[PDB]
This record gives structure tokens, C-alpha cells and sequence, in this order.
């Protein structure tokens, strides 16, 4: 007679479902479970947003889950899960979603994630501008949420060493950007930072080729999106970009996420007057009373010995101490030249070569 | 003329007959096309109830649009309907209750329109009041409830372009997604000096804020709170934590009654589809199923939106804002009196505030 406590998940595949059950199984062993004992409940992504929202109700909230884990769908979004769960104030944990929008508490009020948003790449840029004493940078940005996200996050780090001599924004969809790029040429700053989708970076990459702005002189510093798929195809040689380490290992993040959540469950039932979440959607319109506290507990969990590193959340419930590979395009091969360990840059013995040749 | 399906959803005990009787003008529809309305009743307003219901209706019948009314203080219904609207590409009009409560940032694909003031309309109104009674020093409290930045932005935008001399002391932001066992909302609230206080949040959030603001002496005399429509919500329900002398804007069921609203809902959907058949020789086909909106999506758009926003009927201007609000609604200022009753105290029309009192009597 321990109290059974359900944790839910919506995951890519059945293998991932089995990984999730196992992770919970092992949390029960690892932990002292006379009082409370977790139980895994799961489904995979439904084919559209409406069935997704009904499945959360039918399959998960009917089992009175205390929290819901959510992978990003393969080849559809976490949004209907955030929404449906958010209605009751059941916490949602994103395993693989990097879009910045989910850091907005007005939309996504019960959402944490074990991967950082894309906007947090600005931390790594900043630390590199210190390390490689780039004090004067031009900043090119897609006028969409994801682009503005990144701008704000850097400007915080600049605006209270380095400084941004201008910030240019373009309308996602534009292919002739030589209006914009001519504006970046006439400035004295040679370092260029881009936040753009895969297709928008493609557009930029060519327009900037055409103005010989890809040549020696110039440093190009970029994120993961802008060295993926077709952005990689037309990218200048010497570019520097990022790859979140394990950022797509759903299985790894299932592991760490279960670990954190089980910790936080056990810490929650140290407290008094803990109410159960609602059993099912139907006829249930009041929030879960304890959902906002459980959120607080999670939000200030620390797991230091995690498969993906050191688990902590910032105030938005985004992952902190995420690690990235620093990637340099040399002879149209993407080479790791360094890593961000979560706080420190660590150069490796592979030498960087910049646009031009640069020794 | 050919018949389009319209569903009318009513949540909570309903003058079902007075509504059926105010669409007595079935032969008031001389357009290209004629409504086939079908009243539905719902007992429940959770996400599942609403979705399965509207989706059943969609795969029983051929629904061109939905008119939704409820009796709840449940601003989430607005969000749920928006989502449904955008997923299924389907006009939903939220005419009353939760359905009409401000939903800031609807989808790009939404066909969801609400009867009610915009956030900005109400923020404006709130300044005309404070002008009138020459209240010029004031602070703002909000939560993260969507629209909070639109609110502070319309305020700030207005006061910093003003021959008048406004003096916004403080602007607060309260995080109610996290629990308050450390008294952080307390601390942030003590910080307040101002005589006036604009409060942007939900009715549920308000009750707690006020419970807190009370115990730190901010509901006393020489503090006036002003709140938007959605904090008053349903005026026949008045939480005890609400302080007396609270002021609110309101498009609750005052002059514009539910059956009127239903009738104009059906008007708007029918005339908008009329004008689109009349100018394109087709209207968009009701979606067989919402259990297949993934595939049938190149085949759909929210084309009908341009015709929904610009309607008149029996020569009344029923235009919608581009945010899917009502363009010019007659708002009613209201005051919580000493018997704990929302009493009218003002009427906003032809963009002109028209108060009852000259000075405020004391409750
Ligand atoms: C700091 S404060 O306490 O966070 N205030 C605050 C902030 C944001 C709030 O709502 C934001 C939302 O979008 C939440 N909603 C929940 C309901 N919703 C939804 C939509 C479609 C569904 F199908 C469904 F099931 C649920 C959509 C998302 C409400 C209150
Ligand atoms: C993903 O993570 C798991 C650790 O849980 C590991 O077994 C596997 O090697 C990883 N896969 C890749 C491609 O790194
Ligand atoms: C809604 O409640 C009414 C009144 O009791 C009832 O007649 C109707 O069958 C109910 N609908 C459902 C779906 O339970
Ligand atoms: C809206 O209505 C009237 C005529 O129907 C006209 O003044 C205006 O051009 C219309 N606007 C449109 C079609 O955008
Ligand atoms: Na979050």
C-alpha cells in the first residue's frame, strides 16, 4: 500500500515508450518508495493537433498524471500538450524542443525543458567574443519570434567589453538581401552573427557570397539552424556554428527528465496538504491546486550527475549548463574545434580556419 | 437559395425559446444563401467536452460556422475555441461569457471573433475615466495573462503623448504560475503608493491579489482599483475578496441581450458567406472531419475572414476589429457598491465617456 503517482509522456516511438517505463522502474528502485511510487503512462504523437489534445485527456489526464514528458515529433508540435496540460497547471517537460516561443509564460505557463531554446546560443557567442576579443559585431536577424528572441538575449549580455555596432532584421521569406548586406559592409565591424531559419540562412549565404563578404577579413558566427540541411549546402568556408550535444537524443533526455521528476515528486510529498491532479478532462474546469507548487519544486531541481550534463532550469524553466560543439567549416567538412562545457569554452587541438585562410 | 449549416451552442440554463424567437426573421434573410441553425446545449466547458461536441456536430452535419455562448467566468473557453477554429478553419463567434473574454494573440489561421471590447479599447476607456475625475497619478498591476504587454503598451503609448500630465508611479508583474508560500506577491504589492491602480488579470487571479492587497491595507479608502471586463466577468457572481468601490468596464448582458447577440451571430455568418458566394461562385466546404485536418489543409484557407469582418445587417454596423473584436461596442462602466452589487455608473458610446456622478459617493 504505497501511493501510486503517475507520470505521463508523449514520445516519438514505442522504443522510446519502453525506455520511459524503464527509467521510471529504475527511479523506484533507486529511491525509497514505501510512501509514494511512480507509474509510467504514455502514448506517442497523434497525427493532428486535435486528436493530440484529446489523447492527453483520454489517456494521460484520466490517469491523474502529476507531470507530462514531451518529445518533439519526428519528420506537429508540443503545443497541444502544453495547452491541454496548461489548462489544469500540470507541468510539461520538453525533451527536445528548442523553439524559443515555449519560453513565453503567457502562452506556455506550465512548461519546462531539458534542452535550451535556440535563443541561448547567444550565451556561447558572447563567451567567444570575450575569448577571441571580438569587441565590435554586426547582428543580422530574421524578423520573426525566433530571431527577435536571439537579439534580446545577446543585447542583455552586451547591455549590462563587447558591443553591437548594428542590428539588421529581414522579413523571413526574402531572397534578395543585398539591400541589407550592403549596410553591413560599410560598417567597420567584420564579425557577423546570424539568427535565421535554414532557408533564410541559405538566402543570406548567397547574397553575401555575391558581395565578396564571405572572403578573408570577415568572421561568420552562427547557430545550429543555420548550419543544417540546405544552409550547410551554401555556407561559406570558415564559418563557426553550434550543435547542442545530445540535443536530439530523445532517449538520453527521457533518462534525465525521469530522474529530475522523480526527485521532485519525492520532494513534493515532503510537504503538507498535497492535492491530487484531476481525474480526466470531462466535467473538470478547475486548475490543479498543487500544480503551481509542483512547478516551483521542479523549476528549482538540480540533478548534477545527468546523462546530458548538469540539470538546472532558469526562471523560464529553460535548461541551463547545456553543452555545445563548436563547429568550423573547413574544406566543406564541418569540424569540431571546441566545446562549451556549460560555462567554459574548451579549445581542442583541431585548429580553426576562418573565411579566407587565417592562421 | 441554398442552405448553410450554423450551430448555436449554449452552455447553462438558456432562454432557448426567446432565442429561437429572435431569429423569427428566418424570412429576414434575402441574401444569396440561408442559415440552417441548430441549437445545441452543453453542460460542460472543459477542453474535451467542447472539442468532441463541436467535432461531432461537424461530422453529423455540414457546419459553415459556430455561434458560442456560455454563462461562465472561464476565459480559457476563448483560448480553446480559437484553437479549434484555427485547426479546423471554421468561424466561431464567442458571443457571451468565457467565449467573449479577451483572447490576445489568436492564431494566424483563426476564424474566431468575440463580441466584446479589445484590450486597447478598454485601456483607453480606463484613461478617460481617470481624466474625468482628474486622477493623474496611478500604477499598473498585471499577471502574465495574455494581453498584459498590449495593455501596458497602450497605456504608456497614450500617456507619453498627452498635453495632460500623467504620472505612472510603478508597473508590476505578478507570477501566479508559481505558488505563493514565501509571500513574494505580498512584497511586490507593498511597493505601491499610487491612489489609482489599473489591474490586468483574470477574475480568479484578482480574488487572490485582492485577498493579499487587503491584508496590506490597499483596499482601504484612498485606494481605487480599476479593472477590465474579464475581472468583473459575470456580474451576478461577486467574490468576497473583491473590495467595495472597485470600478470596471463591462459588456456583460446589459443592453445587448443574449437573443439579440445570437441573431446577429447568425446574420454575420450568413451575410459573409452570401458575399463570398456572390463574388467567387463558391463558399468553403464544411470540413467532413476534424479527425483528418492534417491532409485536407492545402484544400482550406481562412478566405471567409475578409467577409466576416465587414458586415452590416438590418443596417447595423457589425464590423469586427482585425484582432476579431467588436469595432464599436457600447460599454458600461460599473461600480461595486456597499451591498456588493455591480451598479451602472457610466456609458461609453460615440467614443465619448458619459458618467453618472460628478463626484464619487462613498461606500
Ligand atoms: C503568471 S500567470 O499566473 O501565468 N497568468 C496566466 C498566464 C497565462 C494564462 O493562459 C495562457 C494560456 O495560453 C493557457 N491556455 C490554457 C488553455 N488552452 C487550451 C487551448 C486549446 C486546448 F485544446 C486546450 F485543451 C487548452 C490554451 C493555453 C493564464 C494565466
Ligand atoms: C543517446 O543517448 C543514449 C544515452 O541514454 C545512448 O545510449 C546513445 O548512445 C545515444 N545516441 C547517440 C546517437 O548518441
Ligand atoms: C445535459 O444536461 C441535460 C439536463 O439534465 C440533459 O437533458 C442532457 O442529456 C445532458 N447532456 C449530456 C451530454 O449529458
Ligand atoms: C467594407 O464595406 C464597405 C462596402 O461593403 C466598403 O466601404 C469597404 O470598401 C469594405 N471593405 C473591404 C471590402 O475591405
Ligand atoms: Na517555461
Amino acid at each position: 500500500d504505497p501511493k501510486i503517482v503517475n507520470i505521463g509522456a508523449v514520445l516519438s516511438t514505442k522504443k522510446h515508450e519502453q525506455i520511459f517505463r524503464e527509467a521510471v522502474n529504475q527511479a523506484n528502485k533507486r529511491h525509497f518508495t514505501r510512501k509514494i511510487q511512480l507509474q509510467a503512462t504514455s502514448v506517442t504523437h497523434r497525427p493532428n493537433a486535435i486528436q493530440m489534445a484529446l489523447s492527453v485527456c483520454e489517456d494521460l489526464i484520466s490517469s491523474q498524471v502529476y507531470a507530462i514528458l514531451v518529445s518533439h515529433p519526428p519528420a506537429l508540435t508540443p503545443t497541444p500538450i502544453s495547452y491541454t496540460a496548461g489548462f489544469y497547471r500540470i507541468p510539461v517537460i520538453g525533451l527536445t524542443t528548442r523553439m524559443s516561443i515555449y519560453s513565453d509564460k503567457s502562452i506556455h505557463l506550465s512548461f519546462l525543458r531539458t534542452v535550451p531554446p535556440y535563443s541561448h546560443q547567444a550565451l556561447v557567442w558572447f563567451e567567444m567574443m570575450r575569448l577571441f576579443n571580438w569587441n565590435h559585431v554586426i547582428l543580422i536577424v530574421s524578423d520573426d519570434h525566433e530571431g527577435r528572441a536571439a537579439q534580446k538575449k545577446l543585447e542583455t549580455l552586451l547591455e549590462g567589453g563587447p558591443k553591437a555596432d548594428k542590428v539588421l532584421q529581414f522579413e523571413p521569406g526574402t531572397k534578395n538581401l543585398t539591400a541589407l548586406l550592403l549596410e553591413a559592409k560599410e560598417l567597420e565591424a567584420r564579425v557577423i552573427i546570424l539568427s535565421a531559419s535554414e532557408d533564410d540562412a541559405t538566402a543570406v549565404y548567397k547574397s553575401a557570397a555575391m558581395l565578396d563578404m564571405t572572403g578573408a577579413g570577415y568572421v561568420w558566427l552562427v547557430g545550429e539552424r543555420e548550419i543544417s540541411g540546405s544552409a550547410l549546402r551554401y555556407a561559406p568556408d570558415g564559418i563557426i556554428g553550434l550543435q547542442l550535444i545530445n540535443g536530439k537524443n530523445e532517449s538520453a533526455h527521457i533518462s534525465d527528465a525521469v530522474a529530475v521528476v522523480a526527485q521532485a515528486i519525492h520532494e513534493l510529498f515532503e510537504m503538507e496538504n498535497i492535492t491530487d491532479p484531476p481525474r480526466g478532462c470531462v466535467g473538470n474546469t478547475n486548475i490543479w491546486k498543487t500544480g503551481p507548487l509542483f512547478k516551483r519544486v521542479l523549476m528549482s531541481s538540480k540533478y548534477p550527475d545527468g546523462v546530458t550534463g548538469r540539470i538546472e532550469f532558469n526562471e523560464d524553466g529553460d535548461r541551463k549548463f547545456a553543452q555545445y560543439s563548436i563547429m568550423n567549416l573547413q574544406n566543406r567538412k564541418l569540424v569540431q574545434v571546441g566545446i562549451f562545457n556549460g560555462s567554459y569554452i574548451i579549445q581542442n587541438d583541431r585548429k580553426i580556419i576562418w573565411p579566407g585562410g587565417e592562421t | 437559395p441554398p442552405s448553410i449549416g450554423i450551430a448555436v451552442i449554449l452552455v447553462g440554463t438558456s432562454d432557448e425559446v426567446a432565442i429561437k424567437d429572435a431569429h423569427e426573421k428566418d424570412d429576414f434573410h434575402h441574401l444569396s444563401v440561408v442559415p440552417r441553425v441548430e441549437l445545441v446545449a452543453m453542460n460542460e466547458t472543459d477542453p474535451k467536452s467542447i472539442i468532441t461536441r463541436i467535432c461531432d456536430l461537424m461530422s453529423d452535419r455540414k457546419i459553415q460556422g459556430v455561434v458560442f455562448a456560455d454563462d461562465t467566468d472561464q476565459e480559457a473557453i476563448a483560448q480553446i475555441l480559437d484553437f479549434i477554429s484555427a485547426q479546423t478553419l471554421t468561424p466561431i463567434l464567442g458571443i457571451h461569457g468565457g467565449s467573449s473574454m479577451i483572447m490576445a494573440d489568436k492564431d494566424e489561421s483563426s476564424m474566431f471573433f468575440q463580441f466584446g471590447p479589445s484590450i486597447e479599447q478598454q485601456a483607453s476607456v480606463m484613461l478617460n475615466i481617470m481624466e474625468e475625475y482628474d486622477w493623474y497619478i496611478f500604477s499598473i498591476v498585471t499577471t502574465y495573462f495574455p494581453g498584459y504587454q498590449d495593455f501596458v503598451n497602450k497605456i504608456r503609448s497614450t500617456i507619453e503623448n498627452s498635453f495632460v500630465g500623467w504620472e505612472l508611479e510603478e508597473v508590476l508583474l505578478l507570477d501566479m504560475s508559481l505558488d505563493d508560500g514565501d509571500s513574494k506577491i505580498q512584497n511586490q504589492l507593498k511597493k505601491l503608493q499610487s491612489p489609482i491602480i489599473l489591474l490586468y488579470c483574470t477574475k480568479e487571479e484578482a480574488t487572490y491579489i485582492f485577498e493579499v492587497a487587503n491584508s496590506v491595507g490597499l483596499t482601504g479608502y484612498g485606494y481605487t482599483w480599476i479593472v477590465p471586463s474579464l475581472v468583473a466577468g459575470d456580474t451576478d457572481t461577486v467574490p468576497s475578496e473583491f473590495p467595495t468601490g472597485l470600478i470596471s468596464v463591462s459588456y456583460d448582458e446589459w443592453d445587448y441581450g443574449l437573443p439579440a447577440r445570437v441573431r446577429d451571430g447568425i446574420a454575420i455568418i450568413t451575410t459573409a458567406a452570401s458575399d463570398m458566394l456572390s463574388e467567387h461562385s463558391f463558399i468553403p466546404e464544411p470540413k467532413s472531419s476534424c479527425y483528418n485536418t492534417h491532409e485536407k489543409r492545402i484544400y482550406q484557407s481562412n478566405m471567409l475572414n475578409r467577409y466576416l469582418i465587414n458586415v452590416t445587417f438590418e443596417g447595423r454596423d457589425l464590423s469586427f476589429s482585425e484582432d476579431g473584436y467588436q469595432m464599436h461596442p457600447k460599454l458600461v462602466i460599473i461600480l461595486l457598491n456597499k451591498e456588493r452589487k455591480w451598479e451602472r455608473v457610466g456609458k461609453w458610446k460615440d467614443k465619448s465617456l458619459q458618467m453618472k456622478y460628478y463626484v464619487w459617493p462613498r461606500m
